[PDB]
């Protein structure tokens, strides 16, 4: 026959079509743009690593304050770099923490939280340098280091946290299997309601 | 309260009403006929007076799609 | 289907060349004159080349990639303005009075046809 | 007649021409493209040349090192002047060794490979000085001068190899060649096809 309910069986097949595509497409959406990423941040070894020396350059940089709502706030603080054993190259590299820090500026080994005042930033990069100027021959750190790419760089901390990957994996997955079961409920009302319709 | 997010229950109770709701439309789709392989009416009354409100044929309808 | 296929090969063909020739500089200038442009950064130029906005936040600098962008202007507007309207009206032309009735228990209907003006 | 050939030899014609007009079209653009880079670099005079003074400044530049992917690094550098004696000129003029170095920084006589650590961009222009610091009355070098626009500055390299020149002009002479080839063994085909035809 033709049946009142065929319209909104056949958009609910539309839809479940169009979620297994947007599934599979959002797949490789974010299969490119983590590629980069992914790569970039698993192929870094981690090591044991241990502190061998510190210094400032005698030379400062510039961080820019907040206030909230519009500030700039450019002021100085101390340059401060550390250098550090490693499993890989067992020769000076220079710490630089988080990969942020490398990124804004790799000539100093940390960046302090930007304040409005010269004093809290300067007692900052000194309560900060008195920790990693002690730390000489300690129990080592766990750390993460590049050959291929950065070999006189050392991060303490990964470029991402796999949480958001994990993330912008599932909800594709969940989005095709959506999609899935919405064609195959659909198809399974249509094919059994002719079966109904006829033991009636 | 910051320092925590919490934008994906916003968004999951929007996904879980719409699809959970379809997922029961479904499902109650292959329930009903499945029964039956396996083993004038009140309600039109009120579906006559719903689709009276949802057009402007009565006063009442008239104020609802103004409003 | 032939009008999707020919759109999105001569669009993705096209950013190829262009990504090839802005990321391997002139021969004459030495090489010296290349740009770091990505795949999907060529890509994105296209299209924004095609549909005539043209933001000029990223353009071809090369002057084998200038003088490749003379040609896909010649060619790549005519392709997209006559494509792309033709393309939106094979698509979404959905019949809105199919479906069928659905008769209730103890309402009867009446079917009128003939001169309905 | 006609034949059922005619088809793909017509095609092979219009190949023929558009690489024709296309190896013609492209000697042109190269034609322009070279011309002002070949008459700069070849209207420069070849001459015997010797130092006559180094010093420094006294006063710092700035280059930029990279990482690899994604680095400023912005780091200062002593600048060192040289001044030379040419053929043409036979006066003070300064040594810049390479044109790019010229483009880039004329105040001084050399830019140092751009380093993560000051100290290894000081010590390499303190290595690259104490070489000309030395060949006072040396010698001569074989150098290269242009009276016509650069008067008082000296280059130890060209600005171009001609090999990249070559091979821009030997292509586009080779796409016409092919072109001809192929429109006159297209046109031989037609042409005997038909005496073969009749002589059969
Ligand atoms: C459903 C899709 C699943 C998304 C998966 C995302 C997964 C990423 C989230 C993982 C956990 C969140 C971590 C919190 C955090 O890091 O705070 C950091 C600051 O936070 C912000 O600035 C906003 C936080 C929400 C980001 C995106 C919200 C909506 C964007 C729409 C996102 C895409 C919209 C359209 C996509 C085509
Ligand atoms: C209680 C609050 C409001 C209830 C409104 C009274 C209901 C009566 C409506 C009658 C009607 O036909 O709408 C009228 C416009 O409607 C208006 O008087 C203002 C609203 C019109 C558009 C809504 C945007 C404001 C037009 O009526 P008519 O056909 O021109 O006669
Ligand atoms: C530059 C260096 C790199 C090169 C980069 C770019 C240069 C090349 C990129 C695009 C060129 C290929 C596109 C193309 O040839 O379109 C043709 C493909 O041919 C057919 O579809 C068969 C037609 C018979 C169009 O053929 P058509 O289908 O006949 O056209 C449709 C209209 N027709 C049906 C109405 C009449
Ligand atoms: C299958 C689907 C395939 C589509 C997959 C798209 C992946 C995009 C990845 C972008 C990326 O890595 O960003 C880079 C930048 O790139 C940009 O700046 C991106 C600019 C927008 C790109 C739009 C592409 C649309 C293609 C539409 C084609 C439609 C037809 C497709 C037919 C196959 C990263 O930047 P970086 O500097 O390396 O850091
Ligand atoms: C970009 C445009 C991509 C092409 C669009 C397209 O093909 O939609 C297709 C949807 O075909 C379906 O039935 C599934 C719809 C999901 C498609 C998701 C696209 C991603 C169009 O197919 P159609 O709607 O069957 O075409 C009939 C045209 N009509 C609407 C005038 C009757
Ligand atoms: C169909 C017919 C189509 C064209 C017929 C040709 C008509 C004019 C061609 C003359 C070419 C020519 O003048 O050579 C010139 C460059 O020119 C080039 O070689 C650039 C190549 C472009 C072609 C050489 O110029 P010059 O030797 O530098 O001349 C001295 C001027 N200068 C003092 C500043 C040194
Ligand atoms: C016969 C064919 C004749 C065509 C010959 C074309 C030669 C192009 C030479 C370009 C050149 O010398 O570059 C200069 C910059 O110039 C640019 O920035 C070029 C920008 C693209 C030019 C496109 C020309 C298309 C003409 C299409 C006309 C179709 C008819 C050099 O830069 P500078 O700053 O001197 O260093
Ligand atoms: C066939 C044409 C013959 C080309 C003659 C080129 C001749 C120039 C090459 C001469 C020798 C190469 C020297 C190597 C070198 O200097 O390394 C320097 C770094 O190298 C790079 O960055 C990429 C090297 C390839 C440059 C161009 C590749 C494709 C660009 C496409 C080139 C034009 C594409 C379209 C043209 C209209
Ligand atoms: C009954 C209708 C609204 C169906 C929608 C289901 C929605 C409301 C469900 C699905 C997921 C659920 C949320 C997920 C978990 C949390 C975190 C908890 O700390 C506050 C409640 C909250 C935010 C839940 C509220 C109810 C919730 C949003
Ligand atoms: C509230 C959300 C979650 C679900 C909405 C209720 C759904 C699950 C149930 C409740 C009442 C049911 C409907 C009762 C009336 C009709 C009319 C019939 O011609 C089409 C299907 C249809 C038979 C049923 C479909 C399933 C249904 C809509
Ligand atoms: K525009």
């Amino acid at each position: 026959t033709v049946t009142a309910l065929k319209a909104g069986e056949d958009k609910s097949i539309r839809l479940g079509l169009f979620l297994i595509i947007s599934g599979v497409v959002s797949l490789f959406i974010f299969g490119f743009c983590w590629l980069s990423p992914a790569l970039q941040d698993l192929q870094a070894t981690e090591a044991n690593c241990t502190v061998l020396s510190v210094q400032q350059i005698g030379e400062v940089f510039e961080c820019t304050f907040t206030c909230g709502a519009d500030c700039r706030g450019t002021s100085q603080y101390p340059c401060v770099q550390v250098y550090v054993n490693n499993s890989e190259s067992n020769s000076r590299a220079l710490l630089h923490s988080d990969e942020h820090q490398l990124l804004t500026n790799p000539k100093c080994s940390y960046i302090p939280p930007c304040k409005r005042e010269n004093q809290k930033n300067l007692e900052s990069v000194m309560n900060w340098q008195q920790y990693w100027k002690d730390e000489i021959g300690s129990q080592p750190f766990t750390c993460y280091f590049n050959q291929h790419q950065r070999p006189d760089d050392v991060l303490l901390h990964r470029t991402h946290d796999e949480i958001v990957l994990l993330h912008c994996f599932l909800w594709p997955l969940v989005t095709f299997v959506v999609g899935v079961l919405i064609v195959v409920l659909t198809i399974c009302a249509k094919s059994l309601a002719v079966k109904a319709e006829a033991m009636k | 309260s910051r320092g925590q997010r919490m934008w994906w229950a916003f968004l999951a109770s929007s996904m879980v009403t719409f699809f959970g709701g379809l997922f029961i439309i479904l499902l109650w789709r292959t329930l009903k006929y499945l029964w039956t392989v396996c083993c004038v009416g009140w309600m039109t009354s009120v579906k006559d007076w719903a689709g009276v409100m949802i057009s402007a044929q009565t006063l009442t309808g008239r104020v609802l799609v103004v409003l | 289907v032939n009008l999707l296929s020919i759109f999105i090969s001569t669009w993705l063909t096209a950013a190829g060349f262009i990504h090839l020739v802005e990321n391997s500089g002139d021969p004459w200038e030495n090489f010296q004159n290349n740009q770091a442009l990505t795949y999907w950064e060529c890509v994105y130029l296209l299209m924004v080349t095609m549909s005539t906005v043209g933001y000029g936040d990223v353009y071809a600098k090369t002057t084998l990639g200038r003088l490749f962008m003379v040609f896909f202007i010649l060619g790549g507007l005519a392709m997209f303005a006559s494509y792309v309207p033709e393309i939106i009206e094979l698509i979404g032309n959905r019949k809105k009075y199919g479906g069928s009735y659905s008769a209730v228990s103890g309402r009867k209907h009446i079917v009128v046809c003939g001169h309905i003006t």
